[PDB]
């Protein structure tokens, strides 16, 4: 099962993914990001998408419909 | 059982006050059941004959399968 | 049973009142489970004479819950 | 969430469908300004200094 | 009476296949489509078959059954060996929720009138994303019963909740003009092992060898991965210990990955050895 | 010609749909429908399929009636459902051939002139494909025997459309395999592999062995293959090869064992946390 929900995340992690401008980071797991559609939008971030990396106003694939950034 | 039928009411009072659907109603009835199974006394549904009327398809089943 | 045999009437009870998740009105099945924690003292009439029995406890760790 | 903390010029998050406020993020500030506070101090000191 | 919340639609494989592929078949334009199925008794709802309707233009509604369309096909499955009423129909949403509008309640309605059995089922295909099938079953409450206070639905049993209903539906009016039926699929094991067939590998990619000078690069990569990896848990671990994780679990990621890898390259080298000599 | 063909898992369900629908009704051995799909080079696309009424004499073996004008008005009203979707063959649920075979291609290349047989077994089998798909041709046999019109294998392969994904992978939810390589399923699918070569390796000298005792005929092109392929079976006593492979096996050991000696001090490290952990636990209930 462990393995089962791995792969449902990376697939989550998908290809039609929308462009976006991630924002800023609000807490952790979650930020606000503006989409390319010209609406912001306070979308949930994924797990281990190097946080380090995800700096204010950085270029970021978001989930088309939950706008997740993924 | 009937001598020593020291059942309590006030908490199936609470219980019938509180509810608001069918599925708590028949929940009502059946703890009734319980509690006075046995006891061939049956106050409780001789004393609320309009909830126990409020009751309909299965739930009139289930009544009087508490009253048995 | 009191003497250690199984209760055929109280495990078809809890099981068919374990079935009420697919059909509420076979609930009421888990009357078959009450057992009644009586002792009856009969003499050789048959009949239940006034007797007196005898336990060695507080009256507090078997007594009825108190009304609220 | 409590109104008191909901005041003029903040920016809060709403639920999608239903525009339901369900969060206080934090105050917007304009993005020059924004990256114009300083995070990493200079590693200069008094020490560094003479006269 | 009173329908009871244990009723449920069992979709057949091919039914559910059939929506599917009509849905992404027609996408935008609103895909209808009857349901050759079953009443049984009157808790199931037996869809055996789907029957996909011509796009007419105007939208989904009474007036897109073509009903010469209907009788013509229908007597011909019949022929086939395919005797089914038509258990309510169904209607894609595309990327718009999974639920009822005006029309498709009219529609429903008269379905209903038909014989008030059918349920109405809505597929979105734009959400229904690989792994998750966002499907729904639908009938209308009788404009009396909810006034008159009585619940639209009786309850008899636990089956039939255990269900979120979909917040779309709820602002939409879920349980204020229809409510959702319990979707239940029917799926035999011919038609399981059937289904299997579609990714089952063959013999061949089971005792086949991975490319040798691409098995060394990423060896060769993933040793070095593990010694940075090395490095950093050593620095975790001391400095953990001397004030009194990523590193270890990523290093024993790799090292999973390593073994697996080249255990299975080693043992299918060994058989093929063997076997094809 | 064609040279792949690729059936889908709503083909294969609507198939076996079908017989089984058929089988309730009434008892027959076979059942016969056409199917839809298109063309993408000669890559045939088998993307739906439709029954059509069909019964034969079982003694005669040349005496049959499938339906021209219900085929014709099932691919009309398809062709209204759906419009990229020609009749490109026909499917029987026969685990064998029969006489009928070539007329009823010979009937179906009216309405398709690469007309391709799709033998759909609803028995599931373990080893292969369930479908068999075969292309009528009939030419002069440069080998100088008499010519038959009769089918020849065409390679069969199952895909599907995504919408069609979405739903083969819902409904196998529950005894669906890891898609990621986990040791004891890697172990599983080797020991699967030598299973299938097994039993090709059987069919072959079973046929072989027919053809040798006579019951057969010698095939050329199935002799030409077998030639092949034991002029293609490697030598693996060759020193030159047992070296390398040695260095492989070597160096492939030798990231095994630091794998596992990595593994074994990362347990250590585990034990010891626990072995500090009970100790700061007993410690505390103690005082
Ligand atoms: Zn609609």
């Amino acid at each position: 099962e462990f393995l089962h929900a791995q792969e449902e995340v990376k697939r989550i992690q998908s290809i039609p993914l929308v462009i976006g401008q991630f924002l800023e980071a609000v807490d952790q797991n979650t930020a606000i990001v503006g989409s390319t559609t010209g609406s912001n939008y306070y979308v949930r971030i994924l797990s281990t998408i190097d946080r380090e990396l995800l700096k204010p106003n950085a270029s970021v694939a978001l989930h088309k419909h939950s706008n997740a950034l993924v | 059982l009937i001598r020593n039928n020291n059942t309590d009411l006030m908490i199936l009072k609470n219980t019938k006050d509180a509810v608001r659907n069918s599925v708590c109603h028949t929940a009502t009835v059946i703890a009734n059941s319980f509690m006075h199974c046995g006891t061939t006394s049956d106050q409780f549904l001789r004393d609320n004959l309009e909830w126990l009327a409020r009751a309909t398809n299965w739930a009139k089943f289930t009544a009087t399968a508490s009253l048995g | 049973s009191r003497t250690g045999h199984t209760h055929m009437p109280s495990v078809v009870g809890v099981l068919v009142f374990t079935q009420f998740w697919f059909w509420f009105p076979l609930s009421h099945f888990l009357s078959l489970a009450y057992t009644p924690t009586c002792v009856i003292g009969l003499n050789k009439d048959l009949k239940m004479p006034k007797v007196q029995y005898k336990s060695n406890c507080k009256p507090s760790t078997f007594a009825y819950p108190a009304p609220l | 969430i409590d109104i008191n903390d909901v005041t003029p010029n903040c920016r809060v998050a709403l639920r999608n469908d239903s525009y339901t406020l369900h969060k206080i993020l934090p105050n917007k500030v304009d993005p020059l300004v924004s990256l114009m506070m300083v995070e990493k101090v200079p590693d200069s000191t008094y020490e560094m200094i003479g006269g | 009476p009173a329908v009871d919340t244990a009723e449920q639609v069992y979709i057949s494989s091919l039914a559910l296949l059939k929506m599917l592929k009509h849905g992404r078949a027609g996408v935008p334009m609103e895909v209808m489509g009857l349901m050759l199925g079953e009443f049984v008794d009157d808790y199931t709802v037996r869809v055996i078959d789907v029957f996909a309707m011509p796009q007419s233009g105007t939208g989904v509604s009474v007036e897109a059954v073509d009903p010469v369309f209907q009788a013509k096909m229908l007597d011909m499955l019949k022929q086939t060996g395919r005797p089914e009423m038509v258990v309510g129909w169904y209607h894609s949403h595309p990327g718009f929720g999974c639920w009822l509008s005006g029309v498709d309640i009219n529609t429903q309605q008269s379905f209903e009138a038909l014989s008030e059995r059918a349920v109405a089922v809505v597929v979105d295909p734009i959400q229904s994303v690989k792994g998750k099938v966002v499907i729904d079953a639908f009938r209308l409450i009788n404009a009396n019963m909810m006034v008159l206070g009585h619940e639209p639905r009786q309850t008899t049993s636990n089956l039939g909740h255990l269900n979120k209903p979909s917040i779309q539906a709820l602002i939409h009016g879920l349980n204020r003009h229809y409510y959702s039926i319990t979707i239940n699929y029917r799926k035999n094991e011919l038609e399981q092992k059937m289904l299997l067939n579609l990714h089952k590998k063959s013999w061949m990619e089971g005792l086949t060898l991975q490319d040798y000078s691409e098995h060394c690069k990423h060896n060769e990569s993933v040793v070095k991965e593990m010694l940075e990896l090395a490095k950093n848990y050593n620095k975790a671990v001391e400095e953990e210990d001397k004030m009194t994780q990523d590193p270890k679990r990523h290093l024993e990621e790799h090292v999973d990955v390593l073994m697996t890898s080249n255990i299975v390259q080693c043992l299918a080298a060994m058989l093929d050895t063997v076997v094809f000599k | 010609a064609v040279q792949k063909v690729v059936v889908h898992p709503l083909v294969l369900l609507s198939v076996v749909d079908h017989f089984n629908r058929i089988g309730k009704v009434g008892n027959q051995k076979r059942v016969v429908g056409v199917l839809l799909g298109s063309w993408q080079k000669k890559v045939l696309d088998v993307s739906n399929s439709f029954a059509v009424p069909f019964d034969e004499d079982d003694k005669d073996d040349s005496v049959w009636f499938l339906d021209h004008d219900y085929l014709e008005n099932m691919y009309g009203m398809f062709k209204k459902v759906n419009a990229r979707e020609r009749i490109v063959g026909w499917y029987h649920t026969g685990p064998k051939l029969h006489k009928n075979d070539i007329a009823i291609n010979e009937l179906m290349k009216r309405y398709c002139p690469n007309s391709v047989l799709v033998i759909i077994d609803v028995k599931p089998k373990d080893l292969g494909l369930p479908t068999e798909a075969y292309i009528s041709v009939e030419e002069v046999h440069d080998d100088g025997t008499p010519t038959s019109k009769t089918f020849e294998h065409v390679t069969s392969e199952i895909g599907a459309e995504e919408a069609e994904e979405v739903g083969v992978e819902h409904l196998l939810r529950d005894i669906k395999d890891t898609t990621v390589g986990t040791l004891s399923q890697r172990i599983t699918n080797q020991v699967h592999g030598l299973k299938g070569l097994n039993s090709k390796l059987l069919d072959i000298r079973s046929y072989l062995e027919k053809v040798a005792t006579g019951k057969l005929p010698i095939n050329h092109q199935i002799i030409y293959q077998l030639q092949d392929v034991f002029n293609l079976l490697p030598d693996v006593s060759l020193q030159e090869f047992v070296k390398a492979f040695y260095l492989k096996t070597n160096d492939q050991m030798v990231v095994v064992y630091l794998a596992s000696l990595i593994r074994s001090v990362v347990a250590l490290h585990n034990l010891i946390n626990n072995k500090i952990a009970n100790r700061d636990a007993e410690k505390k209930e103690g005082q």
